[PDB]
């Protein structure tokens, strides 16, 4: 096509299709599921290994006591763009002597993510984030875009395959208000659980989780710290 | 042709720029935002499209506080309206930090005008791909209200409509007694046109975002509040029946 | 901005956009340019394409310094922006020696700006050829600029529309014992070779430089000469 | 014009076989009027490390803003802890780092290594620093060394065996030679502010002084 | 600046139970001059916090539309976020000492009063940056004067109601009147609590001249 | 439109950059390399495929020292990982200074990775590249954890890998890791092992002259193996 | 602060003593005044304790650097030059530094003397510091180069001995370091008063 | 047409720049017509007022423009371009204030932005 | 400033302007370099001189240290700009470091800058 | 140099001297202080002559290409605000003083004071310059509120006069401005038109 090479060139549905690309890019990694309880915000991530021999990929970046990011799509573009936001989170506490307020971060970070996508010759940051974060006013799941759009979700699913988990999180909507931080997780492990095939479960090995909330530093479960948080699963119905 | 429709720093051989119009267009995809000047402010309803039932309340917004006294209205990308939202308070921070008062909206409007427009003449930069609102009130100019485009044109309006549905809401807008009219029937009327025009088979069902400047909040532009708000959903739910 | 040169060699090891902007030239107005033994006129067609033009306001030939004058044929613009040039070089040359300028050194330094705006990336050549008049150590000046950023010095020559015939009227009507007057004569008889319509004080201009300097024809005295010629 | 004032203040830290004490007084004061009787310059840095920090408070605040900023960037990016001679290591580089204007402060590090033992590390304004087993440093610096060198270090003395340090001596060393300061230095008074740092993590106690 | 030309005298402030009132004088002195008798030092910041100052009044005006940008800053994003009195004070640090470091500072003191979330706020920051709480604070000559006095009374009752608060820096301001020669009879009083900020315009304090009788 | 017509930016319609598609098929013409990670150490093991008589062995250096504690083994080209040895080896020095104390095999591992991705032509540096590495390394170190190796690839994404194979024969080599390796493997096994999987995806005869081995230990320094100790350990293969 | 170096026959002999002041006031005694560069060579400190100490750290940087990009060790000459190289840089902002950096090399023993002030002198005997004019008295009727290791031990320690007790700044442990081909050694570490009482 | 002369501002091989007559067919995309006429002690300058939408502010909608107290204009074109070069010409015309200190003429003015228009 | 990248990759991955420039080598004279015990012998073979041409200006050995000396295959000039800075980084070398250069070390500098030249924009 | 201004009901009024000196030689006697900055906006000059012509012509320049660019009649206050932030920014190598009068018909008559070190503050009359001193007292006790024109021209005809006989520094004639409604009126008392005080001793 003529009209996918630049971010700045406009079709005549007035579309950019470079933008597109790099949605694709974030629909190409891996699944996690973002949900909050009225004192908590839990992410359960998907974590992928590249081969049996290999351990597998990372994809819970924890940034601040109050603040933590799960990724999905490209992992060094995320890399950048966590260091800024982690930066960020140093400049409000090295100046404000505050933890900064996660919504005005997630519009800064829009802010940015403003401008790849119209100069020339250059190209969005192809990954898409979702953010655990608690201040004032409660805890918050937001999500990022590489097409500089973020919105605020109760709950919110990205990644491969991630419809079924989105399905899970709207039958339940109600229910995440007034669960538990157990139940919350159990809720957002199933959840990542749906995006999974018939024919592989959850693992210790797979699974990171995210949490941050009251009385509770933003901590990263994996592996064997996973292991209690699968205990009382239930099996999946035929 | 080939080659003219690529960059906004080439004219079409009939004197045209295609990409200006691609912004027009993707201004046209959008949803119906409205805002209206009356005798004691300026009143912006925005129809926001709810997507999806994840999102919380107070996802997507599309009204802003540009300023103090001033407030914004916006249809199109939300982070070019996003944008410029921030040049705009930017530029009205400058003014009152090199002059000290409240800037007049005509002013604003033309920096926004030239900031949008500076990026129409280049093949580097694209256009913005937001139409948007700048609405205020102060005792010496009364209320003001202005429309910019993403070409950088700005016009004086007395009320206009933009997003999907701008015709049928500016002939709706015609229609209504409006120069000596209150703001608090301002806004019912104005639930009423977005309920109007908004199509219900063809979109998921919306909130009817709200706000005003003016006297009776002695020119400054906040959010509608709830009753009020519901007050004028009430009042366009039966005007639909 | 663009670091590219927009004038490049073809295959064939020409420079295109030079041989375009000469054909640029070939469509300017005519400038004909005649050294005498006692100074240098330079003469141009003024034709305005409606009597509504404010013919005064908008001229062709003007004093680099008050003894160096110029004309072109080609493009107004990029002439008006070489007239600035000159008149900042001469003045800088002026600054430097509390000296006037010899004309060749002048012509030496705008060809040389000329000649990297044929160079540089992201600029387009000049549409114009230059014909440069002076007078210095008590002899007259004559030179030629072109597009190509070369330039020649001439006792007699003509640019514009129908160059070629107005060079060979001069080839046929120069003489080195020329006076003023007569090269005057000969300036406005070769505008005549290539005018199209009825010729006035007001649709030429002719300037001349000489030990007093340069200056510009007044329209009585070109009016006068085109009574004496007819 | 003088960017520097000193503010007074007298701090102290002592190394144990499995902890460490660090003390500091409560006084912050100019010229012959005191800002505050409450500035404990004890300030918090790890589970296993208490920074101590005098001379010019602006410069006390910018050192501790300055160190828990690089604290949570190591973090960050090596996911792990500090550990104390990487600390010592942080201070004496950023001492260093502006030799042409320095921080008009007098600095002791104290702590646990990596094997439990207590470590004290002393500094200067411009960088240089070693480690010790106790460090008195500030304005009533050098009154409280000798008593830490004959009674802990064992100076000038003879024919008695060198006990070890257990922590109720310790801590009774530390308050009588800070009564001592307040008795004697001008900045040094109303109260004292003593954290301990064990194993099981830092422990906090302050004792009143005089207010004069 | 490198040399304050009108400068301004000293500001008080102290505790109560519920808020802090703070309190100072419009006299800003060319000098040995009294030139200038009706411009505020008292200026409020938002619904929870204000400022007071003593020093060069350029260098704070300039401080008061940096204060009111940033704080109309937070207001317009409309996310819900107020700023702290203690994140003021945090920024008034790291400003102060970055004029200080640059060979270019400030030259004025700044006492600051807040009232958030139940808890009463008082701070100083000094023109090196040297920033510090406490319970009464005082600038200048009345740092040498008011708070001897203040401590005295904290000393002995350390939690005060709103009249003894205001009764207690009238007092102050008598001696100040009576000793600073950079002092004038005729001072402002806010005060910063859960209703908000309040600043009070013409107020003066009795004098006592009996002792000239006494010679 | 050809395919040299795009940008180095230029994302696949799968959303991923050509070049660095472009790198990882460049790895694939590289040697072949391996890297066994054991409690009792970590060994590398790379063929230096000797392409004349006259090419001298020594000259053709293929595991480094990125400093006292770490090595390192490669797949790719040889001029790129100059630079990123050079840069490990610099990160190494600068820590030893500032810190006085070394990082870890993990540390050494983000700090080569993340100048992987910093290319572009546009509003680029004094000092920016214009193609990303065709690089792949396996780092091979003790820290304080023990033990440790770690697969960087040109993408920038880094894995930690009990066992891992780069190269020509990768696919094949790890299958042979995945066959031979245990968590309780000894440091010989692995050696012995590493050696017979680089004998059985080579084109030539394994010898002690066309192949380099090293090992990292808890409590001694990186080693280079000698030929002479290379020939006795080829004895008992 | 007295430090002092020889080279001999059997290759350099390195002795320091361990007394920083804080103007009048004596900072401390146990100062390591010979900073360990790598397995062949030393630096010596003298003056400016936080000027030196970061100068020969930088230095150790410096020449790891080398031997990670060149595979080979430092000669004393090289690492001199680019000690007084990256000093000269600085020359006049107010540092105070001298240092003798001894080692051995392809060369055999070297010594050299670097200052702050831009000197770099290769010399068989040096020594820098306040009372070093009292190491220089004693050791220039001790040195000789066909000394053996135990008198060269004992002339390096009784001429810090005599510098502590002549010096005010000087004082605390004499230290001292044997550099040889296979690389340098740690002697010992001496009490001053204990010192005075063998020798007395 | 050679090269890229029709999409930049590059010389045809009639030695023509297509961009130049583009931007001729762009100053008619506004549909309107301005007339100037110089009198004997006065000029005049008479254009159209469009206003198809009530809507629309009358007052805003206009395109006789003022640069200084004796210097007016008229406007030919599309809006945005007409409020650049009017904003341009008001701030060559007070830079010529700053600099020489008087008003500046209307030739010199318009020789100045036929420059920048060069 | 020019920064159009030259050598960029191929779909299979080579680089084509180095293989050119490879081309380039082997379009050059012979030249052979061999180490002996205490002498190292470089010959390059000599084109047929034009009898007007001066031979001195047309030699393809040159030193680059008083301990080190080359031999090229390829364009004159480009090695002359090779040999120049390679003289400018020996002489650099005995300013910072008070020795002359080693073989390996000007070999290593002078084939970073040649990978340097390959490795951006405009060059 | 003394400079003053005095609000009234409709206005301004703004009065000046004319000694320009450089050491104790007077370099100029008839120098107008008055320095126009729009129509009917006036500023009163004090201290170095130069950099107080440098920040009216800029203040003058920018204050004309705003109300250009914003088509409307100039605010005194924004006039004010623009010589307090180019005094305050450039406080470090100005010595100046100005009295900035005018009248706008958003807020009337206004007087504003920059003093050296760029303050700000709106006063019903303002008193600078090195004459100013001198007369503090009687400006205190003269004037009254809700003052006349023409009395405000008597009030500062008489204050003016009492700096010149006063002030070594301040000499020459007397000028005086009134910005209104219609406009600004200027004039000058000079000999026995300035107004004379009884001095027998």
């Amino acid at each position: 096509n003529q009209y996918d090479n630049d971010v700045t060139v406009w079709s005549p549905q007035g579309r950019i299709h470079q933008i597109e690309y790099a949605m694709e890019a974030v629909k190409q990694g891996s699944a996690t599921v973002g949900l909050k309880s009225k004192t908590h915000a839990v992410l359960v991530a998907l974590k992928r290994a590249q081969s049996e021999l290999a351990a597998h990929q990372k994809k819970i970046l924890h940034v601040d006591n109050h603040i933590g990011i799960s990724i999905a799509g490209l992992t060094a573009d995320a890399r950048l763009l966590c260091n800024f936001m982690r930066q960020e989170c140093l400049d409000s506490r090295f100046v404000f002597d505050r933890p900064l307020p996660v919504s005005r971060l997630v519009s800064l970070i829009g802010s940015k993510t403003q401008i790849p996508t119209q100069r020339y010759g250059r190209r969005p940051y192809g990954v898409g984030l979702l953010i655990a974060g608690y201040d004032d006013m409660g805890p918050h799941i937001f999500q990022t875009c590489p097409s500089a759009n973020y919105f605020d979700c109760r709950a919110m699913s990205i990644g491969a395959r991630s419809q079924s988990a989105r399905t899970y999180l709207e039958r339940h909507m109600s229910e995440f208000m007034e669960c538990n931080l157990n139940e919350l997780v159990k809720h957002g492990l199933r959840a990542l659980r749906e995006t999974l095939p018939a024919e592989q479960d959850l693992t210790t090995k797979n699974v990171s989780i995210g949490i941050v909330g009251k009385d509770l530093e933003f901590t990263i479960y994996d592996d064997d710290d996973v292991s209690p948080f699968l205990e009382g699963l239930e099996e999946r119905p035929q | 042709g080939t080659g003219y429709d690529l960059s906004a720093s080439t004219f079409s051989p009939d004197g045209r720029v295609f990409q200006v119009e691609y912004a027009m267009k993707a201004v046209e995809n959008s949803s119906t935002a409205i805002g209206i000047r009356c005798k004691d402010g300026v009143v912006f309803g925005v129809e926001k499209l709810v997507l999806s039932k994840l999102y919380e309340e107070g996802s997507n917004k599309r009204l802003f506080n540009v300023d103090r006294h001033v407030g914004m209205a916006v249809a199109g990308l939300l982070a070019d309206a996003r944008s410029l939202a921030d040049i705009a308070r930017e530029e009205a921070s400058n003014f009152r930090s090199n002059f000290g008062y409240n800037i007049p909206l005509k002013h604003l409007a033309d920096r926004v005008a030239m900031y949008v427009h500076a990026y129409t003449l280049y093949s580097a930069v694209r256009p913005f791909g937001c139409s948007f609102m700048l609405g205020s009130y102060s005792v010496n100019d009364g209320a003001q209200l202005y429309m910019i485009d993403p070409s950088g044109v700005s016009y004086g309006y007395w009320g206009c409509a933009i997003g999907k549905a701008r015709q049928a809401a500016k002939t709706e807008i015609e229609k209504l007694q409006m120069k000596e009219m209150t703001c608090r029937d301002i806004v019912k009327e104005v639930a009423k046109i977005i309920y109007i025009v908004h199509d219900e088979v063809k979109d998921k069902a919306f909130e009817l975002e709200l706000s005003w400047v003016g006297e009776l909040t002695n020119g400054r532009h906040e959010i509608v509040p709830k009753d009020i708000r519901e007050e004028a959903e009430k009042y366009a739910k039966e005007s639909l029946k | 901005g663009y670091s590219f040169s927009l004038t490049t060699f073809s295959p064939s090891g020409k420079l295109v956009q030079i041989e375009y902007a000469l054909a640029a030239v070939a469509g300017g107005a005519p400038s004909v340019g005649i050294k005498a033994a006692n100074g240098v006129v330079l003469a141009t067609e003024k034709k305005q394409k409606s009597i509504l033009y404010d013919e005064r306001s908008v001229h062709k030939v003007e004093p680099i310094t008050k003894h160096i004058g110029l004309v072109y044929s080609g493009m107004g613009p990029d002439y008006r922006v070489l007239v600035h040039r000159a008149r900042k070089l001469a003045q800088q040359y002026y600054l430097v020696y509390q000296e006037p300028i010899p004309t060749a050194q002048l012509v030496q330094r705008v060809a040389s700006v000329m000649q990297e705006y044929t160079q540089s990336g992201g600029v387009r050549p000049f549409g114009v050829s230059l014909l440069i008049c002076g007078w210095n150590e008590g002899r007259p000046y004559l030179f030629q600029s072109d597009p190509s950023g070369a330039y020649f010095a001439w006792k007699a020559t003509a640019m514009g529309k129908n160059y070629v015939n107005g060079k060979t009227f001069l080839e046929k009507r120069y003489n080195e014992d020329l006076e003023l007057e007569d090269a005057i004569h000969t300036a406005i008889l070769t505008l005549k070779e290539s005018f199209e319509g009825q010729m006035t004080e007001d649709n030429i201009e002719v300037g001349i430089c000489n030990e007093a300097g340069f200056r510009r024809l007044t329209p009585t005295e070109v009016k006068d000469y085109l009574a004496a010629i007819a | 014009f003088s960017p520097y004032v000193f503010n007074g203040g007298t701090i102290l830290a002592i190394a144990g076989e499995d902890f460490a004490i660090v003390a500091s007084d409560t006084r912050l004061s100019e010229g012959f009027s005191i800002h505050t009787r409450d500035s404990p310059k004890c300030y918090k840095l790890t589970d296993k490390t208490v920074i101590g920090c005098s001379g010019f408070h602006g410069d006390c605040l910018t050192l501790t803003k300055i160190i828990e900023a690089r604290l949570k960037m190591y973090k960050h990016s090596n996911n792990k802890a500090m550990t104390t001679g990487a600390i010592a290591a942080m201070l004496s580089t950023i001492l260093y780092s502006r030799r042409f204007f320095p921080y008009y402060v007098y600095n002791i590090i104290g702590g646990l290594d990596e094997e439990g033992k207590g470590a004290v590390y002393s500094f200067d304004p411009v960088g240089s620093y070693q480690r010790d087993s106790f460090k008195a440093g500030g304005s009533a610096s050098a009154m409280l060394q000798p008593l830490l060198d004959n009674q802990v270090g064992f100076k000038n003395m003879q024919n008695v065996e060198h006990v070890p340090l257990s922590l109720d001596r310790a801590m009774r060393l530390v308050k009588d030679v800070f009564i001592s300061a307040a008795e004697r230095d001008v900045y040094t008074g109303d109260a004292l502010r003593i954290c301990i740092v064990t194993k099981e993590g830092i422990r906090e106690e302050t004792v009143s002084l005089r207010k004069d | 600046t490198q040399n304050p030309m009108v400068t301004g005298t000293s500001v008080l402030g102290v505790k109560f139970e519920g808020g802090v009132v703070i309190a100072a004088d419009m006299l800003g002195s060319y000098g040995s001059l009294a030139r200038f008798r009706n411009i505020s030092r008292i200026m409020r910041v938002n619904n929870s916090t204000m400022l007071g100052a003593s020093g060069d009044y350029a260098d704070f005006q300039y401080l008061k539309q940096v204060l009111g940008q940033m704080v109309i800053d937070e207001e317009l994003l409309g996310d819900g976020h107020s700023y702290s009195p203690r994140a003021i004070h945090s920024w008034l640090t790291r400003a102060m000492y970055s004029r200080r470091s640059k060979m270019n500072p400030l030259w004025n003191t700044m006492v600051i009063g807040g009232y958030a979330d139940g808890e009463s706020f008082l701070g100083y920051v000094d023109m090196l940056g040297v920033a510090y709480e406490a319970p009464s604070l005082a600038t200048g000559y009345g740092a040498y004067l008011a708070q001897p006095l203040l401590r005295e009374v904290l000393e002995k009752q350390p939690v005060l109601s709103q009249t003894e608060a205001r009764d207690l820096v009238e007092r102050c301001m008598r001696v100040l009147y009576y000793r600073d020669a950079r002092s004038y009879n005729r001072f402002q009083i806010a005060t910063v609590t859960e209703k908000g900020v309040e600043i009070e315009g013409p107020l003066s304090t009795e004098t006592n001249w009996d002792i000239a009788h006494m010679i | 439109r050809s395919e040299y017509d795009r940008g180095v930016n230029t994302f696949s319609p799968e959303g991923r950059l050509f070049q660095v598609e472009y790198a990882i098929e460049a790895i694939k013409l590289g040697s072949t390399a391996i890297g066994i990670q054991t409690s009792e150490g970590v060994c590398l093991a790379v063929e230096k495929r000797i392409t004349s008589p006259l090419m001298e062995p020594s000259s053709i250096e293929k595991i480094v020292e990125i400093d006292a504690h770490i090595g390192c083994a490669m797949s790719g080209l040889i001029a790129d990982a100059k630079t990123l040895i050079d840069k490990a080896r610099v990160e190494t020095q600068n820590h030893w200074f500032t810190y006085n104390e070394t990082m870890t095999v993990e540390s050494v591992t983000q700090a080569v990775s993340n100048l992987a991705l910093q290319f572009g032509e546009e509003d680029a540096d004094p000092g920016a590249m214009s193609r990303p590495f065709g690089v792949a390394l396996l780092f091979g170190g003790v820290d304080e954890k023990g033990p440790q190796l770690f697969h960087m690839d040109p993408s920038g994404t880094f894995v930690q890998c009990d066992a891992r194979a780069i190269g020509s024969a990768s696919e094949g080599a790890q299958s042979s890791l995945q066959e031979v390796y245990h968590k309780s493997m000894t440091l010989k096994e692995a050696i012995k092992s590493s050696l017979i999987i680089l004998k059985q995806v080579m084109e030539e005869k394994l010898n002690a002259t066309n192949i380099e081995l090293a090992t990292v230990q808890p409590g001694q320094n990186f080693h280079m193996f000698t030929k002479e100790e290379l020939e006795e350990v080829i004895k008992d293969i | 602060t007295t430090t002092l170096a020889f080279k001999f026959r059997h290759g350099v002999i390195v002795a320091a003593d361990s007394r920083a002041t804080a103007g009048a006031y004596i900072a401390s005694q146990t100062v390591k005044k010979v900073i360990e560069i790598n397995p062949y060579l030393l630096g010596t400190m003298a003056g400016g304790a936080a000027d030196c100490s970061f100068w020969e750290r930088l230095l150790a940087r410096q020449c790891r650097i080398y031997e990670l990009r060149n595979k080979e060790r430092i000669s004393v000459a090289a690492a001199s030059k680019l000690l007084a190289n990256m000093v000269y840089q600085y020359k006049g902002m107010g540092l105070s530094m001298g240092t003798m950096i001894c080692g051995w090399d392809k060369r055999g023993p070297g010594l050299y003397y670097v200052d702050s002030e831009g000197n770099r002198i290769s010399g068989a005997t040096f020594s820098v510091g306040s009372g070093s004019v009292y190491a220089y008295g004693v050791m220039d009727r001790g040195y000789s180069y066909d000394l053996e290791v135990e008198q060269a031990y004992d002339l390096a320690r009784r001429a810090i001995y005599q510098a502590t007790y002549r010096d005010a700044y000087s004082g605390g442990a004499v230290n001292l370091y044997h550099v040889r081909e296979d690389g340098w050694i740690r002697v010992s570490s001496d009490n001053v008063a204990d010192l005075h009482e063998k020798y007395s | 047409s050679a090269g890229f002369d029709r999409h930049i501002t590059i010389f045809s091989p009639e030695g023509r720049l297509y961009q130049v007559e583009y931007a001729f067919k762009a100053i008619n995309q506004g549909g309107l017509t301005s007339v100037a006429v110089r009198g004997k002690d006065c000029a005049v300058i008479v254009t159209q007022k469009k206003v198809p939408d009530k809507l629309l502010d009358s007052s805003t909608v206009t395109h006789l423009f003022k640069i200084t107290e004796n210097i007016g204009c008229v406007m030919t074109g599309m809006t945005a371009d007409s409020r650049s070069q009017v904003q341009r010409a008001r701030y060559e015309a007070a830079n010529w204030k700053y600099k020489y200190g008087y008003e500046i003429p209307v030739d010199m003015l318009c020789k100045r932005i036929a420059d920048i228009s060069q | 400033s020019y920064d159009r990248a030259i050598t960029v990759f191929s779909p299979d991955g080579h680089l084509f302007q180095v293989e050119y420039a490879q081309e380039a080598v082997k379009k050059g004279s012979t030249a052979v370099g061999v180490r002996g015990r205490d002498i190292v012998v470089l010959g390059v073979e000599k084109k047929s001189v034009a009898k007007l041409q001066d031979e001195r200006t047309v030699r393809k050995i040159c030193a680059l240290d008083d301990n080190v000396c080359m031999a090229f295959a390829g364009l004159t000039a480009d090695a002359r700009i090779v040999i120049n800075r390679a003289r400018v980084e020996c002489q650099s070398h005995r300013l910072t470091v008070e020795d002359p250069v080693t073989v390996e070390y000007i070999t290593r500098y002078i084939a970073s800058l040649k990978q340097r030249y390959t490795q951006s924009n405009g060059r | 140099t003394t400079i003053m201004a005095v609000q009234f009901d409709g206005g301004v009024v703004l009065g000046a001297d004319s000694r320009t000196t450089t050491g104790s030689y007077i370099a100029n006697r008839v120098t107008d202080k008055l320095t126009p900055i729009h129509d009917r906006i006036f500023c009163c000059r004090s201290g170095s002559a130069a950099d107080t012509q440098a920040v009216a012509d800029a203040v003058t320049y920018q204050l004309g290409f705003h109300s250009i660019e914003l088509n409307e009649p100039p605010l005194v206050h924004t006039a004010a605000s623009l010589f307090k932030e180019m005094c305050y920014r450039y406080r470090e190598d100005l010595m100046a003083g100005i009295i900035i009068a005018g009248w706008d018909p958003q807020e009337g008559g206004q007087v504003y004071s920059v003093p050296m070190g760029g303050m700000m503050v709106r006063q019903s009359f303002a008193i600078g310059g090195s004459g100013s001193s001198y007369i503090y007292g009687y400006v205190d006790a003269t004037y009254r509120e809700g003052m006349t024109k023409e009395e405000c021209l008597q009030f500062t005809a008489n204050a003016l006069a009492l700096a010149m006989e006063r002030d070594g520094s301040s000499g020459g004639v007397i000028r005086l401005a009134a910005i209104a409604e219609s406009g600004v009126e200027r004039q000058v008392l000079l000999g026995d038109q300035i107004p004379k005080f009884a001095v027998a001793t």
